[PDB]
This record gives C-alpha cells, structure tokens and sequence, in this order.
C-alpha cells in the first residue's frame, strides 16, 4: 500500500496473507468470506505470462495476522488448502478480466476476535454504495513504493497497511489507460487535483476493497486488488475486480457441495 | 447450502462488537453523500 498507515489491531479481522510454502514468501493478499473460504484474486495463483501456476499444496493461508513477519503466537492461525477454484473465463492473456478465485480450506476456522468474515454484497448494497466518490478501504501487506526502480524509503511494511480512497467515475478510469476496461473491474483513487494519495501495489492482489454500510453497519467487500501501472502516479487509478458483478459464480462454486 | 459459520459477517469484534469506532472509519461515512 503506498501511502497508507499502520493498521489498528483486529480492524480486518478479514484479511488473509497468502503465502508460498518454499521458498517462503508472502505472495498476495486474500479475504475470509466464511470459516472454509477465501477470497483471492486469479492472477495470484495462475498468470501463465510470468510462468505462474501455484497448486494447492504450494501455499499456506495465515490468517488473523497483523505482522509482516513475525509469527504471532495465540493469534495467527496458519491454515492448507482443499481446493482453488479459479473463475473458469479469467482472462490473464489480455487484461486480466475476472481476477478472483476461491480457496476452500482444508478444515474450518474458528473465528475469534482477531479472525472475522467479512459480508460479500447483496443487489441493493451494491447499488446503493458503489457511487463514484464515494469512499472504500484497502489493506495489504505489499509494496510501500515501486521497488522494480531506484527509489528511496522501506519497500515492504512491517505492519498491515490500510489506505481509504474514493470510487472513481468510469469515463476517467477508461482514459487513465490503454488497457481494456470491463465491467468486472472498477477503479479507486484520487485525481492529481484531490491534493491527497495514495494505492495499492504489487503484493496487495487479492486484499480487499471494503465499504460500511450506513444502514446496518457491516463491512461489505465490494473489490478485489487487481491490477494498477506503477503505484499511486498522478492521473493513474488502481483497478479492483467487481465482486457484486462475479456473485453469481462465487455463489454456484461456495453452494454447490453441501457440509 | 452454504459452506460458511459467517452470518455475523461484517462485525468485527474488537470495533462494532464493542462500539467502538476506528480511527479513519467517520471518513468513509463522511463521504456517502455527504454528512449532515
Ligand atoms: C498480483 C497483484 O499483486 C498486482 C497488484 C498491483 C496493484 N497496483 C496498483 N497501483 N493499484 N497486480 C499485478 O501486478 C498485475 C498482474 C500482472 C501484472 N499486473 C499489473 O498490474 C501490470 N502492472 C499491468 C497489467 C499487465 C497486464 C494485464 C493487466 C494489467
């Protein structure tokens, strides 16, 4: 997350770290939507460009951490998989349209006050919420900066990073870039003239964009961390993949088999 | 039906479980519409 802050402790008690087994390293960001499944962006686990194809059992899933990198004792619960399921039409040849995959843990978690679900949004909640202007919330783990360049600073955060930004319209997202723009994809950010930054970056795929509902008060994943062209440039804006749009699938794979 | 335990989705127990506000959380309300 570029720009952001030090998360508080148990503020996304959803999120998830994504992690490789050997050689150990974080790898992306990913969302509990229940006690046996994880939400994730594709192109974690499958982006044939790169030479990108994780099974399985090549990765861990960390869960209630706050810490980069410590091991935290009695609160981080480090959990294998069953099975990932990636959206069978994801396109990683052309500009990564439908970024989401599911993780079925291998058994259940429990939730404590650190570990927490957070609610996937309903027709009326997504409509209502999603305006441009208004403003979500990302967290990650990832790149304070863009490190695939000489620059200066930490590029990696010790803490879970959370940035708040706003929805912005489609018209500026399509003409911040040359890449194909979907309807499975919403952009976030502020415009060069909003006087405040920040975005997401390499590392943070898979986080979520949260938004509270005013009506009950529960937080809601409204986005997955997709893409982006370097992080927080001016005129740039980070891409999300649109959950509310991928419902329909995510529904028919976590219904399909019954507990 | 469900593969889930959730239901309870969305509060977070250290913070709505407790009442309790975080400290960049008004800003999000703030922005939908406006305020008030
Ligand atoms: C996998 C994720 O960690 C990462 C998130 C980047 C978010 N950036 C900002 N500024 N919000 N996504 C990626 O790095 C993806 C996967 C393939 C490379 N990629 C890119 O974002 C490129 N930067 C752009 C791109 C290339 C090909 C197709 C689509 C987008």
């Amino acid at each position: 997350i570029v720009e952001g802050s030090d998360a508080e402790i148990g503020m996304s008690p959803w999120q998830v770290m994504l992690f490789r087994k050997s050689p150990q390293e974080l790898l992306c960001g990913a969302s509990l939507i229940s006690d046996r499944w994880v939400l994730t962006a594709a192109h974690c686990l499958l982006y044939p460009p790169w030479d990108k194809n994780f099974t399985e059992n090549d990765l861990l899933v960390r869960i209630g951490k706050h810490s980069r990198t410590r091991y935290e004792r009695n609160i981080e619960k480090i959990s294998m998989l069953e099975k990932i399921y990636i959206h069978p039409r994801y396109n990683w040849r052309e500009n990564l349209d439908r970024d989401i995959a599911l993780m079925k843990l291998k058994k259940p978690v429990a939730f404590s006050d650190y570990i927490h679900p957070v609610c996937l949004p309903d027709r009326e909640t997504a409509a209502s919420l999603l305006q441009a202007g208004y403003k979500g919330r990302v967290t990650g783990w990832g790149n304070l900066k863009e490190t695939w360049t000489a620059n200066v600073g930490k590029g990696q955060p010790s803490v879970l990073q959370v940035v708040n930004l706003p929805i912005v319209e489609r018209p500026v997202c399509k003409d911040s870039t040359r890449i194909r723009i979907t309807d499975n994809m919403f952009c976030a950010g502020y415009k060069p003239d909003e006087g405040k930054r920040g975005d997401a970056c390499e590392g943070d795929s898979g986080g979520p964009f949260v938004m509270k509902s005013p009506f009950n008060n529960r937080w809601y994943q409204m986005g997955i961390v997709s893409w982006g062209e370097g992080c927080d440039r001016d005129g740039k804006y980070g891409f999300y993949t649109h959950v509310f749009r991928l419902k329909k699938w995510i529904q028919k794979v976590i219904d399909q088999f019954g507990e | 039906t469900f593969g889930s335990g959730e239901a309870d989705c969305g509060l977070r127990p250290l913070f709505e479980k407790k009442s309790l506000e975080d400290k960049t959380e008004r800003e999000l309300l703030e922005s939908y519409i406006d305020g008030r």
